[PDB]
Order: structure tokens, then C-alpha cells, then sequence
DNA sequence: ACGTGCATAGTCATTCATGA
DNA sequence: TCATGAATGACTATGCACGT
């Protein structure tokens, strides 16, 4: 068990619950949806982390530059574990890590700039699988007599028209289905229902399988070499599609 | 170099500051209870078309909008003022419906511009009703390219339901909210008593508006208080929030408030309390825990000691802390340009006369428009019965000019009579089609009878804002929040 | 709970971000050179009607339009983006006329967005020339809402002339600006010799386009870098500021600095001197003094001391300063959604080929729309024609449906034409206007003509181009700024 | 009497002009970081300096003096003039002769300039009773005549008689564009400030007169003391009678 | 001394590629 | 290390009147 503000980042929403078994921390992109997050979470088992701005790639960065950065100390503070060899699984504070980021594209880049410090600096973290990522929701269906459903994809979303009209709802075409652009666009009760309840939040285990791959894509991707990058893209964007096919 | 004296600069500069805050900034036009960015921002909303009838626009669109026409003042600011009136636990009785984040009553922020939208709320829709049946008198805005509503229909008591807090120059004012249906007996009752004077009609309204609403619900503890305001325009009401005690499994007991008085900020409330506890004030509490959420709302669990009475610790708390905390009511509104100190009776008679303005105003309009109508059709029945006769002469003629002022000789016919004939469509040659404007005629005629006789009868005229604001309140009336006890 | 492999992860999210950033964000559209940021704030301005024809809007309008409708992003990086439009040192051609303070080529920053206003300029006018004339491909905005262009029509070669600069992922771009006659006449070269090929056409349009034209003046020295620039799609062009040596009265030799090369902070500038002189680096420097104004411009005096040679002072300068820096070109833009490095002859053939495609788009456009209203016209001579006939029938009509069905049956129309001759107003049947539907109809006949010609003929549509283009060169056009020399 | 400016001891904020000399040299104490921004451009750098100010400056009348100096403001304030303040005032450290106000012509600006004559009178009384104190008067409209050179008038009335000259002369003016009207100081660029404001051939200054020192020293107590009561009935008794001090 | 609400925005830190 | 330019806003201080 540990001790729970009421010696931490300033920005962190702590939980109430002092066991990290049963504990999480949301690391959210953007102030305004962390402090939706803050108001929609169970203050029981779920803390909040809100993370400003691009996060510092400390693949390009210098040590000891990363250390002075104010929102990697707030994430090193926050989880309990030191970094590197001074890393000590044992002082982790919430067992459920989920980054939630935006749908768009610099929250996909954020995302990237989260793994890349949690697999340089604190990597047993991914192995023990204490590191998830949340799905937000894409579309909110506003029925006019029934309760309004979400989507998480544009599949989805025509799938669920599709069936309630077949079922005999009905939506109005100017409030219609309301397109999500970004966490921050959220209130706390639509977090709630879509990234943050557990019985109905969409959550992606990260893995990590072949070390020794993942440390050279890390280097390619987030490295000091520009070329390495460029021909990567050029070589690999053209099927980035066809990944899970 | 022209001299100037510091003693006239100084009374200059200050006197006109203080008279344009005090008018026309801080507090608030006891009609519709607005201040000017309030009114600007409304207005600014409703012409961009952002109703409840269309989905959120972007709340930045409602504040470029605003400054562009109508407020020369600051973004950021101006987006404040608008938040506010999203807000449940800000204004009684909403003016604008936010999506997003939009703040919590504690000290979470609302979220900034780019990621909140916004519209008019349908109350807010009964504050700009028929606002262009000019109903309000207009003037031009900061650089006169464009009008703007020196005040709003308001076609609910929005001062009295929203209330209004201001700090001006040498005054402030602090109105407390009210319950809308409350307030619309005060005002059934000074329609069906338009002759009552002050002392009964004091008497009167003071029975029907038991007192203010908050929107945070909450207790009034008194009436002496309440009575002070309505009779003085100063009052000091004592509000509480509400807190129930529970037991436990062990026998351990704990307080749980899941209410808190008006304009009390729960963050700042639980930080006192324990600022209070662990530095040997508030003895007998043993644990602080807010088990706050979305979904169950205010919930601050205060367990206290073995050897602790439940009721001592909360009169422990009444005393020490907001949990009790008063409301200073200090009923000032601009009245006529000028800032007085109003009687409940005097607010609601105010706004009664403001009703019956705009009622008599919405009826001129529609009276003039309705003989410039008539007047028109007039001229095309004209054309009708010498339908063969007009098209012969318009076909003859090498001109329109020439044509027009043919029709004019021809038909004993106005100029505007005679372009309306002109402007015909060959489609209103049609059999069916001529009989509509014979039948328009006889409709409008009928309607025009109706509105010289609503002018010519006070008493429709009090049934009108009556049988509308009834039906407002039937359909935008909740019930009371706040709670009236005894001491 | 879903697993996911981290590489996996990985490599699709950055990959999604590289892709978006490079076609969506950063780099130019080879066609009308602009990012898509620029794109939306310059259609929201010219959609909300924020046009030279009319006073400037405030700022905040255009951001909050263009945040609204189309960049989905903040309120203040936009803003950025609209105020950069609007510098003189920044656009060689700007697109945006600001109005108010637009900061400076020093440190001084923009007013914020509450103080300034904004309009497109008469250059930004012609970048949306016709772009309602289905002059290109429109698509659904971020939420549907509305439509938004693909690309803009820019009647003028618009990435040549403002230049670009943008930041990827895996790549960048630095294309410089250009003197608008000079690309001109490499269109009209490019038009003129259609059937070229690339190695003539380089050879062509490197002769006319005599190199980059920065709106801050300055020099460029030598021919190399801009030959490799134009040739390889890289190239280094060294630029210098202009010094002019003043002898004073007491013997007192001092250097005044009037310009700058491209992109160069003025207060940098000075910091960097005075710094590199605190720190004894450039030794010969007595005094550094900033005489710029709004009224002389720039003008930095830097007094050397008598033991010292001017020449080897500015020599200095131009090692140890800004004063002698150079510009990294790399002419990276996007072609058909993808990035590419381009030669000259690229960029202004691509650019010719999107004038064409306008052209050819518009023409077909009008040729459509010519046609629907001939349709109508020849429907209205039929009915005047027959004039007693349509009117006798219309009268005994029980509905419109009933006189329209006549109408097809009396004339042999269309129902279009019918619903066209049923929506006519008598004010048409005055003889000369009965003569301007003749006339009118003979004129579109005349104008389709025209107009299927254009199509048939590639020659015209060059001649169209060249045409069009002539005419907003001789009244937007200016004098080159940056003076080439040799070494 | 010379003294050194800042060029690469006084406040951040500071435009320092070049002259050493107070005698020759302006200090323009500017509403607002925007103004203050264009000004530093539009001015004359030889003999002008500017000091924006940010904010509603802080009453020296109510609040305690400790609070005073610890504002960011005031300390800008005091420092660019050089003098000190109160009884360690020493008018020979004077870094300015001209201490120019320059506020918004809106209705807020008009409170700063009471503040800052407040702080004035207060604090550095001799920069008043000696006529370093002055008040710049910013434009209010911009005539923009299609061919002729265009107009700035500082009054509703100017405005009116300027447009009927213009149009009586032969001269034109677009409906649209038309007359801009200035709504504060942050609305200008660097040209206008100077053809209106700065330029000692065309700015229209008013020098701050102290004639009655006991009967100034009340009226600032009462309209900016801590005595509600005593402002209340000021401003009620008073503001009917605005209008007729000059008639 | 703190809350209230309408008034009077610059500063702060990263991604990303490239050349000094 | 710095500039470039579109991308990812909270914090900071006064006026003003009034009540704990
Ligand atoms: C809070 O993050 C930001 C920062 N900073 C503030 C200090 N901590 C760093 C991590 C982020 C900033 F120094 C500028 C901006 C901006 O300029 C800006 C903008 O919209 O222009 C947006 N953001 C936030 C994350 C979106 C900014
Ligand atoms: C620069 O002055 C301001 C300050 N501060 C910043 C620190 N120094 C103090 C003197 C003023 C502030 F802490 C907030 C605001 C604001 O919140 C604001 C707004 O538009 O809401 C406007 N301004 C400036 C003077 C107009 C503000
Ligand atoms: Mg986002
Ligand atoms: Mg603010
Ligand atoms: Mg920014
Ligand atoms: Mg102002």
C-alpha cells in the first residue's frame, strides 16, 4: 500500500484508494479533458495525469535534459519507480497505466512520445503489462426518444445507424451524431461512459515480444537520424494499412 | 500646450468612469436583469442564428461575433461572461446551453474557447421573443455600422429568477435568484391588481415569492432576512447546506453533506475544513474523504471521533465554515438610466410595465404591417376586377415606367399599389389564385380589427403577457430547489 | 481487453502522424503553394465576405470562422497564421491587409487578437477567383458540416512568389519568394512553347526567372546556388544586407545598414553585433547605434574606429553576422498528395497545367449554366409569342398544376420552362422588357458559342490564361527588391 | 546634467530613447502592451522613450504603501523616472522633463490616467506642481478621403466639421471604408501614433496644472480614498453638473 | 483577507529538419 | 544552440464594494 495526496506533481488527481493493485492512472493529453477526466473518473481506484503539450522525445534529447523537463517528472514522480537501473517495480504506484489521447493525429504522436519514454526509461512496465491504451470515441448517436450510443470508428457508427433505424428510431439531422474531434471536446459524463467505466471502456493491452526489434523501431522512428526515418516512411506507409489484415 | 487642472481632470475622468460602470457595466437593467455584455452576447448568439433549434456552433464564433458588433472589450473576458451563463450552479434558470467542459462549482476550470460549443437555451429564447417586431428600442453599436437592443422583451422576470451580482463605482448590487413559478404569481397577481397600490401590493407579491431560489439548493434558515430585502432592498439571509448523518458497520459515525449554500465553492469548502482540522479547530472529526462524482453528485463524508456528538460537529461546522454563510442582498438595479434601491413590489411592477410596453409595442408593429398589407392588397383586388384592362395597358406600354404610370390613372392606384401589381406573378392570374388574395384581404382586414382592439383594451393587453408567460412557465417552470426552515 | 504489440502500435501511429503532417500540415500544394491552413483562413475571410470591397473585419471573426468551419485546431496558432499572411517582410505578396499593429521585422510582437482587424487583399482575391464556378474539387469539411476546397484556383503562380517554409517528419521544404513579372513571363514562355521539353524548358524559364526576390530587399551574390536550385531542387543562395560608408565631420567613419537578407531579426541583429563587440570579436567597431523609424526604415549606424578600414570591418560583418547569410533552398512541395522535390520547369509547368485545368473547369461550368438559362429564355419567347394564349389559360385554371400542364400542351414546353413562365412578373410584359428577353436569349446563344468554342480550341484556353494573368500582372505587379550581383 | 540609457539598471519593459539629456528627453507612459508595441516603432527614438503599462494600475490611495512597491508597475514607474518618491524625492534625478500620459480615449483609459495622477500627486507631487506631467489625446476618428490625404479628428464635432469641409471642397469619401473610429490606443499602428500622438508638430498635449494643493489633496481622497460613503455622494451630487465645468 | 464579475495578454516548453 | 512555422493554454495582478 501507498500514501495518496489529500511529495507529487502539482497537476495530479490522486486516488482515494491506497492499494496499487487496485489503483489507476489516466494520462491524458490536455488540460481540458483532464479535468473532465478528473470530474467523470471514480476518485476510488482512478487518478489523473494531465500532460501539456508535446511530450519531449528523449530518444533525441540529451539525459539530462529529459530530467528537467516538468511533465517527465511529473510522470517518473507519479508512477513511484525511479528510471533505468534505478527502476524498482516494487514502488509502483497504480498498477493500470492508460494513456488517452486524442483520435487524432497528435494524440497517435503523443502516444508514441509516451511508449518511447516508458520503454527507454521504465521498460518492465510494458513487459508486466501495466501499460494500456484508451480508445475514445469517434461519433455520439443522438437518438430523439432513446438513449444516445457511441462509436469508435466510422464502421461502427454507420453499423449502430443502421440498426436503429432497422428497429424504428429515429435521429434529427441537424444535432444528428456529434463527431468527436478530441478528448477536450468531451464532458465528464461522456468520458465516463466511454473511456473511463470499466465495464463499457475500450482499453489495448501493450505487449512487447521481440525486445531487440522494438529497441532498433524505436531508433529508427524517434532517433537523431533523419534519413533512417525518411526511407522508412517512404518504405512502410505505403502498407501501413494492411498491418492487421 | 493647453493647461489643464489636476482637481477638474480628476473629477472629470473618475465621474466618468464611475456613471459608465455603474450604467452601463456592473449592474444590471432591472427590465430584463441583464448587463451589457450579458445583453450583447444574447443578441449576438440569436442573430448568428445559434438556437436551440440548430446544433452547438462553436463558442468562439459567439465570442468573435460579439466583439465584432457589439462588446469592443476583450476575448477572454467576454467568454467568461458567457460560460457563466452555462452554468447550472451559476444562474438559476440558464441562458446559454454549453457543450463540453464548462467548469465544476469547485476550482476545476472550464475548459478554454476552441473546445467548447455553445447556443441559446429555450428560456434564453423567451428573453429575444419578437425582438424584431420592434418591441425594444435599438441604437447604433460602438461604431454605428450596425443596431443593437438597448434592452431585451425578456418575456420572463429573468433579474428576479437569475438575480445578479455587480461591484460598480461608489455601489454594488447582489440579487439573489428566484423560483420562476413563484415569481409568476407576483406577476398574475399584480396584472389581475393593476390598481393596488405599493403597501398592497407589497403584501401580495411578498406571499407568493417565499423567497430566493439558489440553483445549488441548500437551506434558508429564517424569514427575517428574506423580509428585510423585499421591504428594505437589504437583507442578510442565512443559507445552509443540508448534511445527513450515517452509521456504520464498527458504529463509527459520519457526516455526509451533499448540499452546500449559494456560491460556495466545494474545493475552497473542503480545504477549509481541513486547514480547520489539522491545525486544532474543528475537534471531534476524525476523517475527511470526498466521495464526490458525476454521478452522485456532492458527497463529503466527514467522519467524526467515538466521543463526538453528530450535532455538535455540525454546529461546530455552521459556525466555522460556509457550510452556514449568508447571502447580502442588496436589491440595486438601473431603473430609467438610474441605479435604485428596489422593493420586491417595485421590481416586479417594473417588470410588469416592461411586459405591457413591449405587448403594446409587438401590437403597433403588427398593426402597421398589417394596413401595409392590406394596403397592398387593396391595390391587386383593384387590379383584378379590371384584370383585362391592367395587362392590355402594361402590354401597350413601351416602358415600365410608362406602364406604372398608366396603372396609377387607370385604377385610382398608389405608386406602391401600382409596383405591387408590377410585380405580380402570372401565377396569381390563376382562378384559385386570384380568390387567395380576395380571401388574404378579408383575413387581414379581420386581424387588423383584432389589433386596433387589443390597443383600444387594457385589459387584453395585461391578459396577453399573462396567457404568454403562463404559458412559459408551464413549460420552462421547475420546482423549488432551496428549502425554507424555521429557526 | 484487447492486446496489442508495441511495435505494432508503433510504427502505424507515427506513421499516420508522418503522413498527415507531410500532406496535410506543413508542406505547400504544389498548385496554388499553400498549406491547408492557409487555405481555410483565406476561403473562411472570403466566404464570411471579409473582402477589399469592404471595411476589415475584426481578426477574431476570420480566426473563429476558420475554426468553426474548417482547422479543427486553436484559436492562437491560427491567428499566427493569419497575422504572418498580413507582413510585408514575411509575404512577398501578401495575402491578408491587416490593419493595426502586425508587429515588426524585430522582436516586437503582434497585437493580440482583440486589437486588430483584417481582410483579404486584392493578389488573395485572385488565389479565389471564380471558386465558385466549379473551379475545383470541394469536400466535405472535419464534421460534414460544410463544403471546403481542395485546392484554391490562384490566377497568379503563388507558391513561386510567396515561397515556403515548412517542417515535416522525414523531410522539409524551403522554396524562396520570386518577383511576380519575372514568373510571369516564364508562364507565358511555358504556355507559348506547350510542346517543350523539360531541358529546353528549364533552359527557358531559368532565363526569365532571374532568381529568388525577397521582400526584405538585400542582395544575392552569385549565380551558383540559385542555378542548383533551379536545376537540382537544392541549392545554397548566399544573400547580403546593403551597407553604405558615411565619412563625418571629424573624421569619423561609421557604417549604415538599410537592409537585410531574408528572414533576419532585426534586433538579433543588433544583439548579435553588440555581443560579438562585448565580447572582443569584432574589434574596429567604436559605437552601435539604431536610427530606424517608421519614417527612414532601417537604419543601424555602426561607427568604426580610425585605425580601423571599413572594408575589413564589413568583411567582418558578413563572417561573423547575419549581415552576409545564406538561404538553404529545398524545393519540396506536394504533387497529386504526395511530397517531391521539383525543378523549375516542374513547378511552373505544374502550376500551368492547374491554370488550365481552371480554365477548361470554368468554362464548362458556364457553358452549363449558359445552356439552363437559354433553355428557360426559349421557353419566355414561346409564351410571348403566343401572349394572349398563355394568359386566357392560366385564368381558367383551378391550380397552377392545371396552367402549367396547359402551358406544355399550348407551347410544347419543358415543366421547367412552364414553372419559369408561370414565376414571370407582368413588369416583364412592357415592350422593351419583352424585346430583353429576345435580346437576351440571342446574347447567351451568342455566349454559348463562344464558350464551346474555348473547349474545342486548347489555344484559346492558353490565350485565356496568358490573358488573364497579363492583366493582374500590369496591376499587381512590382519592381524587383533583391538585387542580384556577381562575385 | 546627463544620464546614460539602457542599451544591451531600469525596468524590462522600458523603450529607452537615446538623448542623455532630461531636458530634451520624453517619457510616454503607454495603456497597454499592444499601444506600447506600436509606439516603440512610431516614435522619435532620439528623444522618446516608452514605458507600457499593463493593467489597471494599483490605488496608492487605498492600499498600504508596502503593497505599492512591491507592484511590478509602480516600481516600473518610479525606476524610469529615476526620482524617488515621498520625502527621498530629488527632482534633479529627474531621467525626463515630459512624462507624457498616454491612455485609451474610452472610458477605462480615463480611470488609468486618475490612477496614475493618483500615484503622481501621492508619491513625486514636484513632477506636477512643475509641469512635467502631461496627458496625450488620442485620436478618435480617421478620415479616409479616396485621393486626398487622409484626416484625424480628436472629437465627434472635429469629426462633423472636417467631413463637411472635405465634401464642401470637392472631396470623396467611401461609405465602406469610410471613417475609422479609434476605440483605444491598441487599435493604431506605429504611423498613426506618430501623426497624432508623438509628433511634437502635431500631438495634441494638456499640461497637468496644480493651482490649489489642500482642495486637490480632498478631491483625491474622497474619489479615490477607502470612504465609499463619501464617493457615493460625490459622484451623485456631481456627475448631474459633468457636463457645464467648462461652460 | 477572501470570494464575487466585468474591465484593463505576454510568457512559458516541447516535436520536427536543417544549417550555421 | 538558434531561427524558421504550424501543431499541441494555464498563470500572473491590479480596481471596485462588501461581509465574514
Ligand atoms: C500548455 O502547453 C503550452 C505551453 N507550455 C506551458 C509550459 N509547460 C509546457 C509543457 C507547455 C506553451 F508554452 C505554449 C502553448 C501554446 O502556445 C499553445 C497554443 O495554443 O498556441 C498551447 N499550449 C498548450 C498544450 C496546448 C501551450
Ligand atoms: C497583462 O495584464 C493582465 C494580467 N497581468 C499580468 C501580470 N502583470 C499584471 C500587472 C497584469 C493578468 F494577470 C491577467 C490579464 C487578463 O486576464 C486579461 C484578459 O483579457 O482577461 C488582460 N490582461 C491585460 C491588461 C489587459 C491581463
Ligand atoms: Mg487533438
Ligand atoms: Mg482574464
Ligand atoms: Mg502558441
Ligand atoms: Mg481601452
Amino acid at each position: 500500500a501507498l500514501v495518496r495526496r489529500k511529495g507529487l506533481p502539482g497537476k495530479l488527481a490522486d486516488c482515494r484508494s491506497t492499494d496499487p493493485r487496485k489503483s489507476e492512472l489516466y494520462v491524458v493529453e490536455g488540460d481540458s479533458a483532464g479535468g473532465s477526466a478528473k470530474s467523470g473518473r471514480d476518485s476510488m481506484f482512478q487518478a489523473i495525469l494531465p500532460l501539456r503539450g508535446k511530450i519531449i522525445n528523449v530518444e533525441k534529447a540529451r539525459i539530462d535534459r529529459v530530467l528537467k523537463n516538468t511533465e517527465v517528472q511529473a510522470i517518473i514522480t507519479a508512477l513511484g519507480t525511479g528510471i533505468h537501473d534505478e527502476f524498482d517495480i516494487g514502488k509502483l504506484r497504480y498498477h493500470k497505466i492508460v494513456l488517452m489521447a486524442d483520435a487524432d493525429v497528435d494524440g497517435q504522436h503523443i502516444s508514441t512520445l509516451l511508449l518511447t519514454l516508458l520503454f527507454r526509461f521504465m521498460r518492465p512496465l510494458i513487459e508486466n503489462g501495466h501499460v494500456f491504451l484508451a480508445q475514445p470515441p469517434l461519433y455520439k448517436l443522438k437518438w430523439q426518444r432513446s438513449d444516445p450510443e457511441f462509436a469508435y470508428s466510422d464502421r461502427e457508427r454507420d453499423g449502430l445507424l443502421e440498426a436503429g433505424l432497422k428497429a424504428g428510431k429515429k435521429i434529427n439531422k441537424e444535432d444528428g451524431i456529434q463527431r468527436y474531434k478530441g478528448l477536450g471536446e468531451m464532458d465528464a459524463k461522456e468520458l465516463w461512459e466511454t473511456t473511463m467505466d470499466p465495464s463499457v471502456r475500450v482499453l489495448r493491452q501493450v505487449t512487447l515480444d521481440d525486445a531487440a526489434a522494438a529497441d532498433e523501431l524505436f531508433s529508427i522512428l524517434m532517433g537523431e537520424d533523419v534519413d533512417a526515418r525518411r526511407s522508412f516512411i517512404t518504405r512502410n506507409a505505403k502498407d501501413v494499412r494492411f498491418l492487421d489484415v | 500646450i493647453e493647461p489643464v487642472d489636476i482637481e477638474q481632470e480628476m473629477q472629470r475622468s473618475y465621474i466618468d468612469y464611475a456613471m459608465s460602470v455603474i450604467v452601463g457595466r456592473a449592474l444590471p437593467e432591472v427590465r430584463d436583469g441583464l448587463k451589457p455584455v450579458h445583453r450583447r452576447v444574447l443578441y449576438a448568439m440569436f442573430d448568428s442564428g445559434f438556437r436551440p433549434d440548430r446544433s452547438h456552433a462553436k463558442s468562439a464564433r459567439s465570442v468573435a461575433e460579439t466583439m465584432g458588433n457589439y462588446h469592443p472589450h476583450g476575448d477572454a473576458s467576454i467568454y467568461d461572461s458567457l460560460v457563466r451563463m452555462a452554468q447550472p450552479w451559476s444562474l438559476r434558470y440558464p441562458l446559454v446551453d454549453g457543450q463540453g467542459n464548462f467548469g465544476s462549482p469547485g476550482n476545476d476550470p472550464p475548459a478554454a474557447m476552441r473546445y467548447t460549443e455553445a447556443r441559446l437555451t429555450p428560456l434564453a429564447m423567451e428573453m429575444l421573443r419578437e425582438i424584431d417586431e420592434e418591441t425594444v428600442d435599438f441604437i447604433p453599436n460602438y461604431d454605428g455600422r450596425v443596431q443593437e437592443p438597448t434592452v431585451l422583451p425578456s418575456r420572463f422576470p429573468n433579474l428576479l429568477a437569475n438575480g445578479s451580482g455587480g461591484i460598480a463605482v461608489g455601489m454594488a448590487t447582489n440579487i439573489p435568484p428566484h423560483n420562476l413559478r413563484e415569481l409568476a404569481d407576483a406577476v398574475f397577481w399584480a396584472l389581475e391588481n393593476h390598481d393596488a397600490d405599493e403597501e398592497e401590493t407589497l403584501a401580495a407579491v411578498m406571499g407568493r415569492v417565499k423567497g430566493p431560489d439558489f440553483p445549488t439548493a441548500g437551506l434558508i434558515v429564517g424569514s427575517q432576512g428574506t423580509a428585510d430585502a423585499y421591504k428594505t432592498g437589504r437583507g442578510s439571509i442565512r443559507m445552509r447546506g443540508v448534511v445527513e448523518v450515517e452509521e456504520d458497520s464498527r458504529g463509527r459515525t459520519s457526516l455526509v453533506i451533499t448540499e452546500l449554500p449559494y456560491q460556495v465553492n466545494h474545493d475552497n469548502f473542503i480545504t477549509s475544513i481541513a486547514e480547520q482540522v489539522r491545525d486544532g479547530k474543528l475537534a471531534g472529526i476524525s476523517n475527511i474523504e470526498d466521495q464526490s462524482s458525476d454521478r452522485v453528485g456532492l458527497r463529503i463524508v466527514i467522519e467524526i471521533k467515538r466521543d463526538a456528538v453528530a450535532k455538535v460537529v455540525i454546529n461546530n461546522l455552521y459556525k466555522h465554515t460556509q457550510l452556514q454563510t449568508s447571502f447580502g442582498a442588496n436589491m440595486l438595479a438601473i431603473v430609467d438610466g438610474v441605479p435604485r434601491t428596489l422593493r420586491l413590489d417595485q421590481l416586479i411592477r417594473y417588470y410588469v410595465d416592461h411586459q405591457l410596453d413591449v405587448i403594446v409595442r409587438r401590437t403597433t408593429y403588427r398593426l402597421r404591417k398589417a394596413n401595409e398589407r392590406a394596403h397592398i392588397l387593396r391595390g391587386l383586388v383593384k387590379a383584378l376586377d379590371a384584370l383585362d384592362e391592367v395587362i392590355a395597358l402594361i402590354r401597350a406600354s413601351e416602358t415600365v415606367d410608362i406602364a406604372r404610370a398608366g396603372l396609377i390613372e387607370l385604377l385610382d392606384i398608389d405608386e406602391i399599389q401600382a409596383q405591387a401589381i408590377l410585380d405580380m406573378q402570372l401565377r396569381r392570374l390563376a382562378a384559385l389564385e386570384r380568390q387567395r388574395i380576395i380571401d388574404d384581404l378579408a383575413k387581414i382586414e379581420a386581424e387588423i380589427a383584432d389589433l386596433e382592439d387589443i390597443l383600444a383594451k387594457p385589459e387584453r393587453q395585461r391578459g396577453i403577457v399573462r396567457d404568454e408567460l403562463a404559458e412559459i412557465v408551464d413549460r420552462h417552470g421547475d420546482d423549488r430547489r432551496t428549502r425554507i426552515i424555521a429557526i
